[PDB]
């Protein structure tokens, strides 16, 4: 297939495989999955311009609208974390063990 | 079962709430020193 | 109703004009006799190709020129 | 696996030709097992509300009991509906391939030689 | 292509004066001067929040002006003031339960 | 061009039907120069 | 070269996402995702869709990374080997990529990838008086009633939601 | 919280899960998992504590990654197919993606390791609501998209849950980490039959969220979250030591009771299939879930434990707690298995 | 439980963006909208194990028409034969391949 | 698979029209209203043949028609025709709306010398019938033979035979 969806697809594993190993911060965290996001916006809207699929240009919109607002969920369940803690750490998210 | 690992484990607190674990201090002054110029002003600001 | 309606005038007239310029714009389209236009000037601009029809031999209705008397016509359109 | 038939028409609890089908007895021993577990849900309720088990709420007990026959015997009803709709299938798809389902020839015991295994 | 050309002039242009206005203020030299967590507040992100929201509910807003012009109207003035109704809802639950307080 | 290259068939459908498939970009302007396939494929993209 | 313009866009999304998925900071990762969100915007605009990609610029870098910027200014405090390391590994794991596929034509990672420029897979006609994108997404009022309302039930339930769990009580 | 918003926040739980069960389209299957998360991680966080905080961060986590795998194999699938009908899936590459998205979802091992913390960091009908009804709408896509599902990855994904839920669940004093290693053993049990029968599939799932139910109404009426102090209903309300008894022992699989119904239908239509070994080994397992819940029957029911004092002052009061469908659920999960040709109607 | 409510009570949620065949505003084609056309007027109402074996040739020409992947492969080895004769200069490329003869419209 | 067929660059030979988008906008509507038989002979075959290969012969009409078309203009009205499209072709949209004086001189002198009536608002739109000798096209997408469905059900849904048969369930 054609030589964009490599790099859009690598892409999407990068910010994986960022997501599946965290660092520190939980934001960092945020970052790489609405990175994943990013990448499957440009994927789905490469195919569907592509293929002139009419009625799925609207999919990436839809697409869009409810990761960023899934984004706003998770900004503030870090900001209650932030509040409780002090920091962002996912370190910090250890209670749950015991 | 204990372990040497799950050693220092406590059990959670019964109502599962835990312990929680301040204000701003501003030191102000009039922005342009035209007219008053010789204010000092600490604050405790609260946001 | 009126002593509650001049007095969420004198103290928001804001949301008056909120609401009120809200409930033209619901319940104005309904009640608007040109509502039926603006259908009919949207599906009368013509954007794709009007493909033609194999003439079978009995569609009375359909012309064989543009400028045949029957057939859809946009005087309507030119007059308003 | 019976999925593509009740695909053509979605969603109904009891199609028009689960009307062909006899419908359970109301003396259905299946039925009476469920009007025995409303009573039983009855005598439970009376029960963890610390009331006196068989005295109290005989109109409560008498609701669950109703209830439960009342939903069972739309689920027997189905029930049977299926199974029937099992074997129409099968009966239909042996009458078409009658190369898959030979009839078999049956030797009787006099030809059949089987190894005898003495207990000794 | 003439927009990515002229992408890359502004941009050019703005990175000369910003390289202008840090080294040539370095030419004269001069003495050299020897002598000597914020705290957070939950409506600040409650307003980016809201912002947030609200620019989605734009985001669905914004094809209007090319949804005008389909042939089933009724449905599409049916949809765009249910979208700008359910827009408003957001900011009366956002009045009513103290959301727009201190910044209000 | 494809005379050298063994089991070449020249004007192979890559498709089994008999029907007219409209033609890509590509096997337009496949042979061409790039300023050609530039001004074809960009070209009202890149317009102003 | 300039056959090859969203190719080389991508390999600039790409060079970003091990940028900011290595993650330095959440600061320096909000600006390579603010970059990488630039360069696919740029993809998305070269193969005719502009208003997507200016979605891309208003909606996702206009408010979302915004909003992150902001968060993460209200989190982090102002003042690697890993960090580096983990680019320079993905730098490399991608420029081996880059080079087989530019040198064979031909790469399978998990899919196989043609190495031309991806002009190729173009339609060679018009749309007419019409962007075919812009109808689309302007059939989401005529069509996606069903998406709109959900989509707006989703919306008035997350300013619902953010409203409860940032409350507190 | 607001009882309004309440009501509000749960219709849109339950409307995410049947907008994943009836959408023919894949956006509309994505937009459910989204609306069902977006709506549930308010009732994780109904107590406003660290521990819920927590929970309801990691349940975002796993529950977002899995939501993008997801998007990314229905993305795959419009590549290799051009359409977008929930349906098989035309790629094994999207088949693998989204099986390993909904066993994100499903919390099954290996990506269990969210559900006893989750379960732990939440309350009890907040844990009912995720072990009983967030289990639907990934077994809904599972049950139609098994044509293209891969075997040996399904199975993998089934004992390796079956087995780490077994042996989860020996450790565990608290009440919540124990019903959530159940819930892992018994969605590897689920997901096992699935590409044998589903119909199976569908009677393990009802007679788990019957038996799950019952489990967390029997706690909630008791308000015990540990071994410990579900220990002291003895000498507070014997009938319910009686009940988390039989519902103990249904849920462990002992004939004559319902809990036995779906893994004895499950070896049934796993040996029609010629597969021996496999439901030997899963009938073989399941008596760790056995042990643990023998364990709780020793501690609640069999054995009268220490009390105290303060116990007397609680015998004068009742429980005025709405114990919903309690005897209806607790008769459900025992006395069921004489109607066990009733799985018909799920065909 | 695919609760096939949409077939029950008639109502279209969602299976107007569920094809590329489907009805489009102003009537725009999909480019794959004769293949996809084919390939579900094949397999439609024989169910999916008999449309894998019987529909193959309809979709794989649709999955041939999507991706282009022999397209782009045949055109593949034409540039690189077509690259290598120029480079060994056993070949000439002609005028009309070159920009010098005056485009037909 | 097969061959492509393709025809000849000799079958591709017509005498174009050379004259910019400005001449033919300016020139649309009596285009539309004069050459109209062909043009919709053209698109009629176009649309049921689905394939450009089966329509040369009707696009070689088309183009010689046009040419009829504006040798028919040249010959009585070349003046305000070439006034008419100079002023439709300074507009970077090319509006017809900047342009009604010289529109109005070239329709007069194209209603008297020609007898040409330009078309109203509405009638280039109109869907038109048109009579041809062609052959309408049996299987236009070379469509081959639609898989056999598979058998309905048919009968009368008889109870089932010892009831559930599920290990001893007597019902
Ligand atoms: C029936 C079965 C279900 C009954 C549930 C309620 C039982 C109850 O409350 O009993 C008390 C009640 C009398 O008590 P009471 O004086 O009112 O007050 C209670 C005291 O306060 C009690 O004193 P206490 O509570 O202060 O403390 C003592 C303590 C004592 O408890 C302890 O010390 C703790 C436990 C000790 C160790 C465990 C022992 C075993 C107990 C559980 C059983 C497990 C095995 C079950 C089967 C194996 C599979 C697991 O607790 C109790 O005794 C609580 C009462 C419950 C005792 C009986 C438990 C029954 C439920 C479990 C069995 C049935 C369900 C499972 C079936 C599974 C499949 C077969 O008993 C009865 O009335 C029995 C019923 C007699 C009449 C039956 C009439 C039948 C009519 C049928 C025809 C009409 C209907 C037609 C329908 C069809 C129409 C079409
Ligand atoms: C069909 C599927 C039905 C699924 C269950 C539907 C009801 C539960 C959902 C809503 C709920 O929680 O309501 C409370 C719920 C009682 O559950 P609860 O919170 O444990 O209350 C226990 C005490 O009995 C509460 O006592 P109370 O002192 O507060 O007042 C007495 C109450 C007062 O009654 C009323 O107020 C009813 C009259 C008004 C009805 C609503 C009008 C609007 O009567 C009862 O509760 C008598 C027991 C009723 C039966 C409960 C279980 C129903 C059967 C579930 C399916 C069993 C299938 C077995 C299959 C076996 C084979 C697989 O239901 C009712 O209050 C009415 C039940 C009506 C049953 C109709 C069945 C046929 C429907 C067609
Ligand atoms: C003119 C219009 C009106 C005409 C009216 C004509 C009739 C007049 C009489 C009306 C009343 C009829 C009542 C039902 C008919 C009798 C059914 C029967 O016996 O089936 C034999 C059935 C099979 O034997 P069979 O010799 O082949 O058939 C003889 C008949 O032809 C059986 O006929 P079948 O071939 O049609 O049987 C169908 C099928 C035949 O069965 C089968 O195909 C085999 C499968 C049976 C279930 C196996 C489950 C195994 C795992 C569970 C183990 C449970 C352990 C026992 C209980 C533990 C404590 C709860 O049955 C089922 O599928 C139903 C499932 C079993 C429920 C039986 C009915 C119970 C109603 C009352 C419930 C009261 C509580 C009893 C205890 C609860 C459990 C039974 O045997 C059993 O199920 C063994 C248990 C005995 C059944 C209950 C006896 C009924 C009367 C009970 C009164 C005493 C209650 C004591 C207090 C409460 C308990 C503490
Ligand atoms: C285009 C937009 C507007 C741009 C700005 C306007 C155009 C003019 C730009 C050049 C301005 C003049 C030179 C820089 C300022 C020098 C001022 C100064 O104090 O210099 C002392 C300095 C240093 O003098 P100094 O050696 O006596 O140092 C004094 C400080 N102590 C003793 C403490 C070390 O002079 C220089 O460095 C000379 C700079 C180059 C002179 C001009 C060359 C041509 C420039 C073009
Ligand atoms: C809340 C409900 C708001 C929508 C009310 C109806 C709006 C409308 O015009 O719908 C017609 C539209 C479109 O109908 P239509 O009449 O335009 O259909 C003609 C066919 N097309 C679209 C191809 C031109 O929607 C439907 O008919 C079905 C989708 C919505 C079904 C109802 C959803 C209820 C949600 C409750 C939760
Ligand atoms: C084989 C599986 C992995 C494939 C990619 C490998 C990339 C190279 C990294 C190898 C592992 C390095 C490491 O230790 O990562 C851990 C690090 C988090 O650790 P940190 O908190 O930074 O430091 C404490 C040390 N444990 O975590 C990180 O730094 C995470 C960074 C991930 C970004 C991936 C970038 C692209 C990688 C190539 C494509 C995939
Ligand atoms: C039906 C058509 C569609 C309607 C929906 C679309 C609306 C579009 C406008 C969007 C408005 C978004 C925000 C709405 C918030 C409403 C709640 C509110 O503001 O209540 C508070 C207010 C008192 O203000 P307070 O809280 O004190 O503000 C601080 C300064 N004092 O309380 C008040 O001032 C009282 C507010 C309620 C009464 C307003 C009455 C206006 C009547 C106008 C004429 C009728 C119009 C038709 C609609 C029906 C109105 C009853
Ligand atoms: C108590 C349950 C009462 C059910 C009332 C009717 C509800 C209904 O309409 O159910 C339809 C459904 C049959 O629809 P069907 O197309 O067979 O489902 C495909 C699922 N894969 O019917 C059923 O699923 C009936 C069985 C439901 C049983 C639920 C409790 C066990
Ligand atoms: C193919 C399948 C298709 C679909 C089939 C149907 C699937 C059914 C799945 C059921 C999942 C139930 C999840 C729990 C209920 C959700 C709402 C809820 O949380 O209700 C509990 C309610 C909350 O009150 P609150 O005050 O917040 O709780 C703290 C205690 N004071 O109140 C309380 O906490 C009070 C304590 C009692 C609560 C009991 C609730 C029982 C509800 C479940 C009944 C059993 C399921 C239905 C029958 C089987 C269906 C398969």
């Amino acid at each position: 297939m054609s030589l964009v969806y490599m790099n859009i697809m690598m892409a999407f594993t990068v910010s994986l495989t960022g997501l599946l190993m965290y660092r520190s911060h939980l934001m960092s965290s945020l970052l790489c999955l609405e990175g994943m996001m990013l990448s499957l916006f440009i994927l789905a809207t490469l195919m569907i311009l592509n293929s002139h699929f009419t009625l799925a240009s609207m999919m990436p919109i839809i697409l869009l609208v409810f990761a960023a607002c899934e984004a706003a969920l998770g900004l503030s369940l870090l900001v209650m974390v932030s509040n409780t803690y002090g920091t962002d750490y996912v370190q910090n998210l250890n209670l749950l063990q015991c | 079962y204990p372990t040497k690992e799950t050693a220092h484990w406590k059990p959670p607190p019964w109502n599962d709430v835990d312990p929680p674990k301040s204000n701003l201090t501003l030191n102000f002054g009039p922005q342009h020193p035209a007219a008053h110029g010789v204010l000092r002003l600490v604050m405790e600001l609260s946001g | 109703v009126a002593a509650f309606l001049k007095n969420v005038w004198a103290k928001e007239p804001v949301l008056v004009a909120s609401f009120a310029i809200a409930g033209l714009a619901v319940i104005l389209p309904t009640l608007s006799p040109y509502t039926k236009y603006s259908l009919m000037i949207n599906r009368a601009t013509p954007y794709n190709y009007p493909v033609p029809l194999r003439d079978d031999g009995n569609m009375p209705d359909v012309p064989s020129h543009p400028q045949d008397p029957q057939g859809p016509s946009l005087e309507w359109l030119k007059r308003l | 696996m019976m999925t593509g038939r009740q695909a053509r028409a979605p969603l109904q609890f009891l199609p028009d030709e689960a009307r062909s089908l006899p419908p359970p007895k109301l003396t259905d021993p299946r039925l009476a097992y469920i009007g025995f577990l409303g009573y039983c849900s009855g005598l439970i309720d009376n029960a963890i509300r610390r009331r006196p088990v068989l005295s109290a709420g005989l109109h409560r007990q008498f609701l669950y009991i109703t209830s439960f026959v009342f939903v069972g015997y739309y689920l027997l009803k189905r029930q049977d509906y299926m199974y029937a709709v099992r074997d129409h299938d099968m009966f239909s798809y042996i009458k078409s391939h009658p190369e898959d389902f030979p009839e078999k020839d049956k030797k009787t015991y006099r030809e059949v030689f089987e190894e005898f295994h003495p207990v000794r | 292509m003439n927009l990515m050309i002229t992408l890359l002039t502004n941009f050019t242009l703005a990175t000369l004066l910003v390289t202008i206005a840090f080294w040539l203020p370095q030419l004269n030299v001069y003495s050299e001067k020897t002598s000597p967590r914020l705290p957070f507040s939950m409506k600040f992100f409650l307003v980016a929040i809201t912002f947030l929201l609200f620019d989605l509910e734009i985001a669905l807003l914004l094809p209007l002006p090319w949804a005008s012009q389909t042939t089933n109207l009724n449905t599409m003035l049916t949809m765009a003031l249910l979208l700008i109704f359910l827009l408003a809802v957001s900011l009366a639950y956002e009045w009513t339960q103290k959301g727009l307080e201190w910044t209000e | 061009i494809m005379k050298d290259v063994p089991g070449w068939k020249v004007g192979e459908s890559v498709f089994h039907t008999t029907r007219w498939v409209t033609p890509m970009m590509g096997e337009l302007y496949g042979l061409r120069t790039g300023e050609e396939i530039l001004s074809s494929t960009y070209g009202f993209i890149w317009y102003t | 070269m300039m056959t090859y313009i969203v190719f080389i866009l991508s390999i600039i999304f790409v060079m970003g996402f091990v940028g900011f998925s290595s993650k330095p900071s959440p600061i320096y990762g909000g600006l390579g995702l603010i970059v990488s969100g630039g360069v696919g915007c740029g993809i998305v605009l070269n193969f005719g869709g502009s208003f997507l990609g200016l979605m891309v610029f208003l909606i996702y870098l206009g408010g979302m990374m915004v909003v992150f910027g902001y968060t993460t200014a209200m989190a982090t405090e102002q003042y690697n080997k890993v960090v580096l390391g983990t680019f320079i590994t993905g730098l490399l794991m991608e420029f081996l990529m880059v080079y087989y596929v530019l040198k064979d034509k031909e790469v399978e990672i998990v899919f196989k990838f043609n190495g031309m420029g991806d002009w190729v897979i173009y339609d060679t006609g018009d749309s007419g008086f019409f962007s075919e994108e812009a109808m689309g997404i302007a059939a989401l009022y005529s069509y996606g009633t069903w998406l709109v309302i959900v989509t707006g039930w989703s919306l008035l339930i997350g300013v619902v939601v953010i409203m409860e769990i940032t409350r507190g009580n | 919280m607001n009882p309004i918003i309440l009501i509000i926040i749960l219709m849109t739980v339950m409307l995410g899960t049947i907008i994943v069960m009836i959408s023919t389209h894949w956006l509309l299957i994505w937009i459910g998992f989204e609306m069902n998360m977006l709506a549930i991680i308010p009732i994780m966080m109904k107590k406003h504590n660290p521990r819920a905080t927590e929970a309801s961060t990691k349940y975002f986590l796993t529950q977002s990654t899995a939501s993008m795998l997801l998007m990314m194999a229905i993305i795959i699938n419009l590549m290799f197919s051009g359409q977008w009908t929930v349906m098989k899936l035309f790629n094994p590459m999207a088949s693998m993606l989204m099986t390993m998205a909904l066993a994100m979802k499903l919390g099954m091992a290996p990506f269990h390791f969210w559900v006893p913390e989750v379960t732990q960091g939440i309350p009890l009908s907040s844990g009912l609501i995720l072990l009983t009804w967030q289990k639907l709408a990934p077994m809904s896509v599972l049950y139609q998209i098994l044509p293209s599902i891969n075997l040996d990855l399904i199975l993998t994904l089934s004992i390796l849950s079956i087995t780490i839920g077994g042996w989860g669940g020996l450790n565990q004093t608290q009440l919540r980490k124990i019903m959530a290693y159940s819930s892992i053993a018994h969605m590897g049990w689920m997901t096992a039959v699935l590409l044998y029968n589903p119909t199976m599939t569908l009677l393990n799932l009802i007679i788990y969220i019957i038996m799950t139910s019952t489990m967390f109404t029997l706690f909630m009426a008791n308000s015990t979250t540990t071994t410990l102090s579900l220990s002291h209903t003895w000498n507070k309300a014997p009938i319910m030591t009686i009940l988390v008894l039989i519902t103990l022992l249904s849920m462990g699989g002992l004939p004559p009771l319902s809990g036995f119904m779906p893994k004895w239908m499950i070896i049934q239509e796993m040996t029609k299939n010629d597969s021996i070994i496999l439901p030997t080994l899963m009938a073989i397992t399941a008596l760790l879930n056995l042990y643990f819940y023998m364990r709780l029957t020793y501690s609640t029911a069999l054995t009268m434990f220490p009390s105290t004092n303060n116990m007397k002052m609680k015998w004068q009061f009742p429980t005025t707690k709405r114990m919903t469908l309690l005897p209806t659920m607790t008769v459900l999960s025992t006395m069921l298995l004489p109607l066990t040709p009733i799985l018909s109607i799920l065909e | 439980p695919f609760f096939d409510v949409q077939k029950k009570l008639g109502v279209d949620l969602d299976h107007w963006m569920t094809i590329q065949s489907a009805e489009q505003p102003h009537r725009i084609p999909a480019r794959c909208h004769a293949f996809e056309k084919e390939w579900i007027e094949c397999a439609h109402g024989i169910g999916s194990i008999r449309a894998e074996k019987e529909c193959k040739i309809e979709f794989e020409d649709f999955r041939e028409c999507l991706l282009r992947q022999k397209t782009m492969k045949r055109l593949n080895a034409i540039k690189r034969q077509r690259d290598k004769l120029i480079k060994e200069g056993k070949y000439t490329p002609p005028p009309h391949h070159s920009g010098q003869e005056d485009l037909r419209p | 698979p097969g061959i492509v067929e393709l025809p000849s660059l000799e079958d591709l030979k017509v005498q174009e029209v050379k004259v910019s988008s400005s001449v033919l906008k300016a020139a649309a509507h009596h285009y539309g209203a004069q050459c109209d038989k062909p043009n919709k002979e053209f698109m009629l075959c176009r649309w049921e043949e689905k394939d450009p290969r089966r329509c040369l012969e009707e696009g070689k009409l088309v183009n010689q028609c046009a040419l009829e078309f504006f040798r028919q203009i040249k010959r009585h009205c070349a003046e305000p025709f070439t006034e008419y499209w100079t002023c439709i072709d300074y507009s970077g949209l090319q509006l017809f709306r900047r342009c009604r004086k010289e529109q109005a001189q070239f329709d007069k002198c194209v209603l008297d010398k020609l007898g040409w009536v330009r078309p109203d608002l509405g009638e280039l739109s109109k869907v038109t019938k048109v009579k041809t000798d062609r052959p309408l096209p049996e299987n236009p997408y070379h469509s081959r033979a639609r898989p056999e469905p598979n058998p309905e059900v048919e009968g009368d849904l008889k109870p089932a035979r010892h009831g559930s048969r599920l290990f001893f369930w007597t019902m």
